[PDB]
RNA sequence: UUGCCACUCAGAACUGCUUACGGCGGGGAAUCCAACUGUAUAAUUAAAACAUAGGUUUGU
RNA sequence: GGCCAUAACUGAAAAGGGGCAACAGAGAACCUGGGUUAUAUUCCAAAAAGAAAUUGCAUGUGG
């Protein structure tokens, strides 16, 4: 038949993140010489709200180590970080709530948000609102820290990655219920174009594998294979445990 | 005790807002033209620019001058500090009166002092620039 | 006899840019553009975004030709900073070098 | 247009080189001196017999 | 004894609190004791600290919010 | 004493069911509530945007908490920091 | 201390229609279905369908 | 041989090639009066019917 809405979405024509009222990509300051062999102080000046994100983005300025400017860094804001806090992000940095001292140098059992997997990618993990990681184990013989991602899935990363100290701002967003379709309209209008979700079982059997019939029923089991081709990999993909627990 | 004459301050909150200036005569209470603490002070409008050590010539004179103002600034517009200049609160602190026809010649002697006291090595701090 | 009016210029749209209605010495009531009165000179948005005193709100044409003392006071950081944000910047520029050179040098 | 608030500065700027014309004016309650320079017109309005004086020569 | 060391201080005379005025009492040198509330920004909670160490005045930090108190009479 | 049982949520009336209104009322009453700023001292924080709190009287913007000022796990985090600073230094 | 620049309501009698532009909800009792506002078969289908908030699941 | 002056041809640091895309965003130095069969914030000529603002280059009074 025709291509399915999910398949007809990696074309990214209309279903492409909007990001016009967004600020730049929020990420740690670039891992230069200064954040390896010392620290550098930076003042938090503005905490804005990138449209389409529950976490506050704090505009942190540092000094450019080499030219004479003041380079300006956009970072996700750990909760509690206020305007004018003098954030330190280096090697010898203190461990106050917001600093970006390296991950294998943070004490164990600590609480770290905006951790980064690879040493330099400027912050990937634990970076949505209220999310964070707990440092569990350091392996100084291997040089790799095992932190516990905000999904239970605890992984090992190198002990030279960087990480903020705290919880990402905007925690507790997901608990205030929406109460109306219109407050879901304005949530996704800063996010991408996936709303409303028409149920594939309410579609025609040309546009979706579930659609069809005189009754709205999924004809065959919803759990589809991991290996199934796109346009078929719809429903519960490689569902290993199924249904209410 | 804190604002003794000859003690250098920073002239906060004025045309000369960050300049360093020495108190030469403080006061307590005036009747109608100064309800405020009335520390007259002379200070720097023209800092002597850094000695280039290069073309040591009359340009070193044209770039090591000290321009001087005299104002009776209120005490809530200073910021006293640890230092002094010892610029003769009893010898020079009286031949620098503030009445009319004096701010013409009295100003040109506390200027005439900073001329030489910077050309000589005395403070090396009072003649820097308060960078803000 | 209540005349109506026209958008005299070639833009006939009611955008916040036009905002035009005056009586004429020929009694030919007709409406003219305004200037979009800009907000004036302000402190930085970070530092408590406030209007500066002693400064005008001149537009790109009034500002490009009027004198320089219509847009700045005679202080340091005049026309960018208010007296509040100068006087606090001079003690912090001095109480820091004071707490420094006594505490960066205590090692004999 | 400026209005010369002077008898000296006016007679200076009125006797300048531009002097496109000097339109003598008579109106109620005053007597007005329109000099037409190249870019302004400078007026000197007066309430006195000094109008007819500086009218003959200026 | 913060509220007690300051109680009879009110039984004595010329109670003065307020940042701007806790300095008018230092320039005109009549300030016996000065108290700094520990909920003050480190600018003039570091500037009035500069004056007490500049005029050998005593200092105190304890914690109509009262942010600073400079007294001239004791008790 | 208007509106005896469901308060701020009177905006909706019969709609949205009782418990979604009541779960969202707990969080709608706090984001509009002024909080305390250990800075200025007096209650001054409003909620200029989700996870963003501004204090006019303090003139400083704390970040954090979507419908309150400090999520009560930051309350534990904020201590564990100094817990793992001071005791981990002295 | 009574001077000058206000049409709104309230009441009184008076009289006279129980006949008077225009504009301007019929209401109640129930049962069924959908919670709701919403969208939607342009040119026969506006619904009980879609959406929806909510709930859960799966992958990661 | 230097008073003074234009010019040549070098070449001082300076990261991030250009370039379009808005007759409703931004920006944008002019206002009345009046004498066309039909144009005018467009035209009017010298008692510019007037009055302004403004850009470029110039001579020159002010330091
Ligand atoms: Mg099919
Ligand atoms: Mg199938
Ligand atoms: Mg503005």
């Amino acid at each position: 038949g025709k291509t399915v809405l999910s398949c007809r979405k990696g074309n990214g024509s209309v279903y492409q993140v909007h990001g016009h009222k967004r600020l730049g990509p929020a990420k740690l300051r670039i891992l230069d010489y200064a954040e390896r062999h010392g620290y550098m102080r930076g003042v938090v000046k503005s905490i804005e709200h990138e449209a389409g994100r529950g976490a506050a983005l704090a505009r942190v300025e540092f000094r450019h180590p080499y030219k004479f400017r003041r380079v300006k860094e956009l970072m996700v804001a750990p909760e509690g970080m206020f305007t004018g806090q003098s954030v330190f992000c280096g090697q010898k940095a203190p461990l106050a709530i917001g600093n970006v001292l390296p991950l294998g140098q943070i004490t164990e059992g600590c609480i770290v948000c905006n951790v980064e997997a690879k040493p330099g990618d400027r912050g990937t993990l634990a970076r949505a609102s209220g999310d964070y990681c707990i440092i569990i184990s350091h392996n100084h013989e291997t040089g790799r820290t095992r932190l516990k991602l905000p999904s239970g899935q605890k992984k090992s990363v190198p002990s030279t990655s960087r990480a903020m100290i705290g919880i990402i701002s905007g925690g507790g967003r997901i608990e205030k219920p929406v109460l109306k379709a219109g407050n879901s309209f304005y949530r996704f209008r800063g996010k991408r174009n996936c709303w409303p979700k028409v149920r594939g079982v309410a579609r025609n059997p040309v546009e979706h594998p579930h659609g069809g019939g005189n009754h709205q029923h999924i004809g065959h089991p919803s759990t589809v294979s991991r290996h199934s081709p796109p346009g078929q990999k719809v429903g519960l993909i490689a569902a290993r445990r199924t249904g209410r627990i | 005790k804190f604002l003794k004459p000859g003690k250098v301050v920073i002239v906060t909150a004025g045309r000369y807002a960050g300049h360093k200036a020495v108190i030469v005569q403080n006061s307590d209470i005036a009747t109608k033209e100064r309800p405020y603490g009335r520390a007259l002070l002379a200070g720097i409008k023209k800092y002597p620019k850094k000695v280039v050590r290069g073309m040591s010539k009359q340009t070193i004179a044209r770039r090591s001058q000290v321009g001087v103002f005299l104002r009776v600034v209120n005490h809530k517009h200073f910021l006293p500090t640890r230092y002094n200049v010892d610029m003769s609160k009893e010898l020079r602190g009286k031949i620098n009166v503030s009445d009319a026809s004096k701010r013409s010649r009295s100003k040109r002697l506390v200027r005439h002092v900073f001329q030489a006291r910077y050309n000589a090595g005395s403070s090396m701090w009072f003649f820097q620039r308060l960078r803000f | 006899s209540c005349p109506r009016v026209q958008y005299r210029r070639r833009m006939h749209y009611a955008t916040r840019g036009n905002r035009m209605m005056v009586r004429t010495p020929g009694n030919k009531l007709v409406m003219q553009k305004r200037a979009k009165r800009s907000q004036g000179i302000h402190t930085p948005w970070v530092l408590g975004h406030k209007r500066l005193g002693g400064t005008k709100a001149l537009r790109h044409i009034d500002a490009r030709l009027a004198s320089r003392h219509e847009k700045s006071v005679s202080r340091a950081y005049g026309g960018v900073l208010s007296h509040d944000q100068v006087r606090d910047r001079v003690v912090r520029a001095f109480l820091v070098e004071e707490q420094r050179i006594v505490k960066q040098a205590l090692k004999e | 247009p400026r209005e010369i608030k002077t008898l000296k500065e006016f007679l200076a700027i009125c006797s300048r080189k531009d002097a496109r014309c000097v339109k003598v004016k008579h109106n109620p309650s005053a007597t007005k001196f329109k000099v037409r320079c190249s870019r302004y017109l400078y007026t000197l309005v007066v309430n006195d017999k000094k109008k007819a004086d500086k009218i003959e020569r200026s | 004894t913060i509220n007690a060391k300051l109680q009879l201080v009110m039984k004595s005379g010329k109670y003065v609190l307020g940042t701007q005025q806790a300095l008018t009492t230092l320039r005109q040198g009549r300030s016996k004791l000065i108290v700094i509330s520990n909920n003050c920004p480190p600018i003039r909670r570091a500037e009035v600290e500069y004056y007490c160490t500049l005029s050998k005045t005593p200092i105190h930090h304890y914690s109509f919010r009262t942010c600073v108190l400079s007294v001239t009479n004791v008790g | 004493k208007r509106t005896v049982k469901m308060g701020v949520m009177g905006r909706y009336g019969t709609r949205y069911g009782a418990n979604p209104r009541k779960r969202a009322k707990k969080l709608e009453v706090s984001q509009h509530a002024k909080h305390f700023c250990s800075f200025c001292g007096k209650f001054a924080f409003r909620r200029k945007a989700v996870g963003i709190w501004r204090c006019d009287g303090c003139s400083k913007t704390v970040a954090g908490g979507a419908y309150t000022l400090s999520t009560p796990n930051n309350s534990t985090v904020r201590s564990t920091v100094r817990r793992l600073r001071e005791l981990a230094k002295i």
